[PDB]
RNA sequence: GUUUGACCUCAAAUCAGGUAGGAGUACCCGCUGAAAAGCGGAGGAAAAGAAACCAACCGGGAUUGCCUUAGUAACGGCGAGUGAAGCGGCAAAAGCUCAAAUUUGAAAUCUGGUACCUUCGGUGCCCGAGUUGUAAUUUGGAGAGGG
C-alpha cells in the first residue's frame, strides 16, 4: 500500500536528519515506574464522566424536585485539567502543580514552547509518552496535555514526593543533552 | 492561552525548527497526492483567525499547486473538486521549488450545525456559491485589489467598468 | 443455487461462524450445503441485529476494560438489551399441541442439565435455572397425578406422562457426580439448553394458566432446606383419571433414608401418597403402615408395619393395580421387570 | 524473572501483619485455655452472622458440637502464608484454593477457626446444600481392581460404600449425608473417606464481560469478609445457603 | 505479555442521510483575449459596503446611484486626442460578527439514531463529534473583574 510505505518510510527521514535541541528533547521521557506511578497518582484524580456528571445531576435535582433541599454543602470538585489553552492558563498564575506532556503530536509546534515555559516558570513538567494514555485518564480519545493543580491533604505528601522524584528523574538526567542536536544519523 | 505563543512562533520561519518540520512535511506531502483531505490544521491559529471552527462541516483541504495567483488556483482546484462544499478561505503553510502547498478550509451547508448556528448560516446562501470562481474570497478582493485608498484606482476590470463609463452614454427626457 | 456452502452464507449474513451454527439450530434451519430460500428467511432477523449488536457492545466492553473507566462499563452492562427467543418459538410452534408433540426432547436436555454440576463453561445460573424449571416441571405432575408409565434402568429413569394427548417421554438420570467428558463441546448444548428454556417455559405459562393456578411457583425457604425437589413448591389454587391417579389413596408410606428417595418421591406424589423419610427428619410416625427399604437385615421389624422392596411401586404403576408385596418383602428374590415397551 | 522491588516489600509488610495477629490469637487464645484470665480484652467468643450495609448479627459462641462447613478463600493480596497457619490448611486440607469441607465444630476445634479466618469463610449449611455437594460433586480415593492407585472414583456404587464402610455398617451414599447431616454415630469416617473436595471457580475471567463479574465480586467480597486483626474477632459465618448457589 | 488493549492512520461497504453536474444566460462577477469571440460562476439583482478613508477646512464620515465638479486636473511622437477625483446638491440610508488573556466550582456545545409529542420542530434516551476547543461573555466606539 501507499500509507504503510509513507508511515514506515515516516521516522527515517527524521531520524536521517539533524533535528533541532528543541525537538528530541521529546522521547527523552520519563521511566518505567515513575510513569506508573504517576499514572497512579492520576487514575486518583480521574475527572467526572458525561453520564456521571448527568447521573449525579439526576439526583440532585430529583432532590430539589421532592424538596427536600437536602443542605447546600460541597467542599470543591478536583480533578486533572486537560484543555490546552485551560493548560496554559494554567500556568502564568501559576497554578499548575504538575504537568504531563505528550510527545507524539502530529502538529508539534503546538507543543514545543511548553517545556520552556515551564522550565521559566519553574513548573514541575514531566514528558509523558503518548497522548492516547492522557486521554484514558481524561475520559477523551487524546488529551497531550495533563496539568494538575488540586490536591487532597491525602494526596499532597505523595504530590511533592513524586514532583522531587520527577526533578530527580528528568530535570537532572537529560538537561545537557536536551541542548543538543538529535537525530542526524542515516538510516 | 496558547495561540500567541504559535503565532510568534509561526512569524519565525526560517528558524531552525520551523525548517525542519517545513522539511520533513513538504517530502511527506509530495508522497500524497496533489489534493487530498488534511485531518487536522498544521496552523491553527492562522486558521482561527481566517475563521475555522473544530466542528462537523468543517473540511481542509491541503492542495498543492506547481509554481491568476497561485493562491487563487488553489482556491479553485479544491473549489472545483468538493462542489457541495463551499470554499471558506484558505492560508499558506509550505513551499518547495517545484511546488507551493497551501492549507484551505471548505464549509458544508449541508451539515444542520452549520445550518443552524447562526454565525455561520450565510454560507448556506446560493449567493455564496463558488466565491472563488467569482474571486469573492480574501486573495479574490486581494487580486482584485479592493479597498478603500487613493493607492486604489481603476485596475483591470473595474478599468473596463470605467471603460464602460466612457462607452455609454447617458441622457435625460429634457437635455441638459 | 440450491446448496449453498457455510462460508458464503456466513459471510453473506456477515455472522460469525459459531453464531450462524447458534442461528441454525436455533430456527431450524438444516442442510456445508444450505437451501438459498432458507437463508433468504434467514437474511432479515432482529435476533440476528442484536448478535451484530452484542458484538459492537463487547468491543465498547474492550475499549472500556482499556481505557480502565469501570463506570461507563457498568452503565453499558447495566443499559444493555437482551435478544429473547419468544416469538420464532410462538411462529415455529403456533399450535400448541405441537409443543406439546416436540416438549418430549425438550426436556430430556434440561432433566440433563439439572443433573449436572457446576463447571466454568455452564454455569451455576444455567444450571440454577434448569433445576428450577425442572422441579417446576415434575410439580406439575404431581398435581393432576397423571402418568401412567415407569421404567427402571442402568441407562436413566424414562416416565411418559399422559397429559392433554400424548404420553411424554422424558427421563431424569440420577443424582449422582458424573466425570465431565472432554470430547463434548457445551457451545452446542447450551444453545439447545436455552431454548429449551424458553419454549418448555412458556409451555408451563399455558400449563399453569390452563391449570388455573399461578405461574410462578411459590416455595417455602425452610421447607427447600429439607430437600431441594418439586415439593418445595407449595401450588396454590388460583377428578383424577382412574386408577393410576389417586392409585394408593389415603396411603402413608415410610421411605427409609436407605432408599432414593427422589424417584420414589416422585411416583408417591403421582399417586397422591405421603412421604415420610427419616432422612429430612434429621434435618429438624402415628399413620405410617409401609416402609419402602432395600436391606438385608430390618431392625425393629414392626408386625403392623409393611416391608418392601422399591420395585413394588415400579411394578404397580406400570401395571396400574395391585399386587402382592411377598416378593417385595426383604429379601424375597425379584421378577426381573420388563417395563411395558 | 527480574520480579519487582515492590512485591518484595509488600509481602514482607502483609507477613508482619499477619505473624502479629497469630500471635495475639496465641497468647490470647493460651490465656483463656490456661484460664488466667487477669488483663485481656474478652474472656468469652463471638459469632458474626453477616445477612441482607447489611445486617451483621452476633452471638456468643456456643459449647456444642456444630456441623461447618469451610470453604478456602483466596487468601489475602501478596501474603506468604505462614507455617503455623499452613499446618492448619494442610490437616484439614484445604490448599489448592476453591476447596471447602466438612467440619465439627467443638470448642478444642473453636481456636484454629480465628487463626486461619484470613483464609477461609464459614457458615452454617442446609440439608439440600449437603446433599447438592454430595450427590453433584466428591470422588474417593480407592483401592481398585489393578491400579498404580492414586485413584480417585466419583460417587455412584453404593456396594463400593459399604464394602469399606461395612464394620460401621454404612451404605448408600445418602446415608453418608445423613450421618454428616447427623454425626450421631460417626463422622469421621464419613470425614475422611470423603477426603476431596472441589469447586469451580464462580467466573470464567478472561474475556471482556467477565472481567466486570470479577470486579464486582471482589467488591463483594470486600464488603462481605472483615479482617479483624483483633486476636478477639468474631467468628464470621455467611450463607452457604446462598454460597453453593455460586459454586456449585 | 509470543498476550491483550488504547489510539492514530488508511481502506472497504447495493450502510444511512444529503449534495455536485445540465439548460438558459438581458443584467452581474472573475479568467483569457484578438482583428469582440471564448471560458468559469451566481442571483433577482449581483457586485461593493462599515475607513490602515477623504481632507487641510469653522473639517467630513460605510457602500451604491444621479446632477455638478468637467471636458477640468493629469496624461499623450503634450500629435491623434486620451481623460479623472475631493467637495457640493439629491436618491437611499443600517449596521454588525469573529480571531487575543480559563467556565475550570464541573463541554456548560452540537450532528445523528430511537421512543413519543402540538412536526420548516419539540422532549427524552443512546451513540457519537469535540479540550489539537464546541458554548456563554468581549470586537476599541473598548471591554472585563469586582464593589
Amino acid at each position: 500500500p501507499e500509507y504503510v510505505r509513507v508511515q514506515r518510510q515516516k521516522k527515517i527521514l527524521s531520524i536521517r536528519l539533524k533535528v533541532p535541541p528543541t525537538i528530541a528533547q521529546f522521547q527523552y521521557t520519563l521511566d518505567r515506574n515513575t510513569a506508573a506511578e504517576t499514572f497512579k497518582l492520576f487514575n486518583k484524580y480521574r475527572p467526572e464522566t458525561a453520564a456521571e456528571k448527568k447521573e449525579r445531576l439526576t439526583k440532585e435535582a430529583a432532590a430539589v424536585a421532592e424538596g427536600k433541599s437536602k443542605q447546600d454543602a460541597s467542599p470543591k470538585p478536583y480533578a486533572v485539567k486537560y484543555g490546552l489553552n485551560h493548560v496554559v492558563a494554567l500556568i502564568e498564575n501559576k497554578k499548575a502543580k504538575l504537568v504531563l506532556i505528550a510527545n507524539d503530536v502530529d502538529p508539534i509546534e503546538l507543543v514545543v514552547f511548553l517545556p520552556a515555559l515551564c522550565k521559566k516558570m519553574g513548573v514541575p513538567y514531566a514528558i509523558v509518552k503518548g497522548k492516547a494514555r492522557l486521554g484514558t485518564l481524561v475520559n477523551q480519545k487524546t488529551s497531550a496535555v495533563a496539568a494538575l493543580t488540586e490536591v487532597r491533604a491525602e494526596d499532597e505528601a505523595a504530590l511533592a514526593k513524586l514532583v522531587s522524584t520527577i526533578d530527580a528523574n528528568f530535570a537532572d538526567k537529560y538537561d545537557e543533552v536536551k541542548k543538543h542536536w538529535g537525530g542526524g544519523i542515516l538510516g | 492561552g496558547a495561540y500567541k505563543y504559535l503565532e510568534e512562533l509561526q512569524r519565525k520561519k526560517q528558524s531552525d525548527v520551523l525548517r525542519f518540520l517545513q522539511r520533513v512535511r513538504v517530502w511527506e506531502y509530495r508522497q500524497k497526492n496533489v489534493i487530498h483531505r488534511a485531518a487536522r490544521p498544521t496552523r491553527p491559529d492562522k486558521a482561527r483567525r481566517l475563521g475555522y471552527k473544530a466542528k462537523q462541516g468543517f473540511v481542509i483541504y491541503r492542495v498543492r499547486v506547481r509554481r491568476r495567483s497561485l493562491r487563487a488556483t488553489a482556491e479553485e482546484r479544491v473549489g472545483r473538486r468538493a462542489a457541495n462544499l463551499r470554499v471558506l478561505n484558505s492560508y499558506w503553510v509550505n513551499q518547495d521549488s517545484t511546488y507551493k502547498y497551501f492549507e484551505v478550509i471548505l464549509v458544508d451547508p449541508q451539515h444542520k450545525a452549520i445550518r443552524r448556528d447562526a454565525r455561520y448560516n450565510w454560507i448556506c446562501d446560493p449567493v455564496h456559491k463558488h466565491r472563488e470562481a467569482r474571486g469573492l474570497t480574501a486573495t479574490g478582493k486581494k487580486s482584485r485589489g479592493i479597498n478603500k485608498g487613493h493607492k486604489f484606482n481603476n485596475t483591470k476590470a473595474g478599468r473596463r467598468k470605467t471603460w464602460k463609463r466612457q462607452n455609454t452614454l447617458s441622457l435625460w427626457r429634457y437635455r441638459k | 443455487r440450491n446448496f449453498i456452502t457455510r462460508s458464503q452464507a456466513v459471510r453473506k449474513l456477515q455472522v460469525s461462524l459459531a453464531d450462524f451454527r447458534r442461528l441454525c439450530i436455533f430456527k431450524g434451519i438444516y442442510p456445508t450445503f444450505y437451501y438459498a430460500k432458507d437463508i433468504q428467511y434467514l437474511m432479515h432477523e432482529p435476533v440476528l441485529a442484536k448478535f451484530r449488536e452484542h458484538k459492537t457492545f463487547a468491543r465498547k466492553l474492550t475499549r472500556a476494560l482499556g481505557r480502565g473507566e469501570v463506570s461507563s462499563a457498568k452503565r453499558l452492562e447495566e443499559n444493555r438489551d437482551s435478544y429473547t427467543l419468544d416469538h420464532i418459538i410462538k411462529e415455529r410452534y403456533p399450535s400448541f399441541p405441537d409443543a406439546i408433540r416436540d416438549i418430549d426432547d425438550a426436556l430430556n436436555m434440561l432433566f440433563l442439565f439439572s443433573n449436572l454440576p457446576s463447571t466454568n463453561q455452564v454455569s451455576s445460573k444455567i444450571i440454577n435455572d434448569a433445576q428450577k424449571i425442572c422441579n417446576q416441571w415434575l410439580a406439575y405432575v404431581a398435581k393432576e397425578r397423571l402418568v401412567r408409565k415407569v421404567f427402571v434402568s442402568i441407562k436413566g429413569v424414562y416416565y411418559q406422562a399422559n397429559i392433554k394427548g400424548e404420553e411424554v417421554r422424558w427421563l431424569v438420570p440420577f443424582k449422582f457426580p458424573e466425570n465431565i467428558p472432554s470430547d463434548v463441546d457445551f457451545r452446542i448444548m447450551l444453545t439447545f439448553l436455552e431454548f429449551y428454556s424458553t419454549l418448555l417455559h412458556f409451555v408451563l405459562y399455558k400449563l399453569y394458566t390452563d391449570s388455573g393456578l399461578i405461574y410462578p411457583p411459590k416455595l417455602d425457604l425452610k421447607k427447600d432446606k429439607i430437600i431441594s425437589g418439586l415439593s418445595s413448591y407449595i401450588l396454590e389454587s388460583r377428578k383424577y383419571d382412574s386408577p393410576v391417579a389417586s392409585l394408593f389413596s389415603a396411603f402413608v408410606f415410610y421411605v427409609s433414608r436407605e432408599v432414593p428417595i427422589d424417584i420414589l418421591e416422585f411416583l408417591i406424589l403421582s399417586c397422591g401418597g405421603n412421604v415420610i423419610s427419616e432422612a429430612a427428619m434429621d434435618q429438624i410416625m402415628s399413620k405410617v403402615t409401609h416402609q419402602i427399604v432395600d436391606r438385608p437385615v430390618l431392625k425393629n421389624k414392626v408386625a403392623g408395619r409393611t416391608y418392601i422392596q422399591p420395585q413394588w411401586i415400579f411394578d404397580c404403576i406400570n401395571k396400574g393395580e395391585l399386587v402382592p408385596a411377598n416378593k417385595y418383602l426383604p429379601g424375597e428374590a425379584l421378577p426381573p421387570h420388563l417395563s411395558p415397551w | 524473572k527480574f520480579v519487582r522491588a515492590e512485591s518484595i516489600v509488600a509481602k514482607t509488610l502483609a507477613t508482619s501483619r499477619e505473624k502479629e495477629r497469630i500471635k495475639r490469637v496465641s497468647i490470647l487464645e493460651d490465656k483463656k485455655a490456661k484460664n488466667e484470665t487477669q488483663h485481656i480484652a474478652s474472656g468469652k467468643d463471638f459469632i458474626l452472622k453477616i445477612t441482607e450495609g447489611l445486617i451483621r448479627e452476633k452471638t456468643t459462641y456456643d459449647g456444642k458440637p456444630a456441623l461447618l462447613f469451610i470453604v478456602r478463600v483466596r487468601g489475602p493480596l501478596a501474603v506468604n502464608i505462614p507455617n503455623k497457619a499452613f499446618k492448619i490448611l494442610s490437616l484439614l486440607r484445604l490448599v489448592e484454593t476453591n476447596t471447602g469441607v466438612f467440619v465439627k465444630l467443638t470448642k478444642n476445634v473453636y481456636p484454629l477457626l480465628k487463626v486461619i479466618a484470613p483464609y477461609v469463610v464459614i457458615g452454617k449449611p442446609s440439608l439440600s446444600s449437603i446433599r447438592s455437594l454430595i450427590q453433584k460433586r466428591g470422588r474417593i480415593i480407592y483401592k481398585g481392581e489393578n491400579e498404580a492407585e492414586p485413584h480417585e472414583i466419583v460417587l455412584n456404587d453404593n456396594n463400593i460404600v459399604e464394602e469399606q464402610l461395612g464394620d460401621h455398617g454404612i451404605i448408600c451414599v445418602e446415608d453418608i449425608i445423613h450421618e454428616i447431616a447427623t454425626m450421631g454415630e460417626s463422622f469421621s469416617v464419613c470425614n475422611f473417606f470423603l477426603q476431596p473436595f472441589k469447586l469451580n471457580r464462580e467466573v470464567s475471567g478472561f474475556g471482556s464481560l467477565n472481567r466486570l463479574r470479577k470486579i464486582k465480586q471482589r467488591e463483594a467480597e470486600s464488603r462481605t469478609r472483615q479482617f479483624s486483626n483483633a486476636a478477639t474477632a468474631p467468628v464470621i459465618e455467611v450463607d452457604i445457603d446462598s454460597l453453593l448457589a455460586k459454586l456449585n
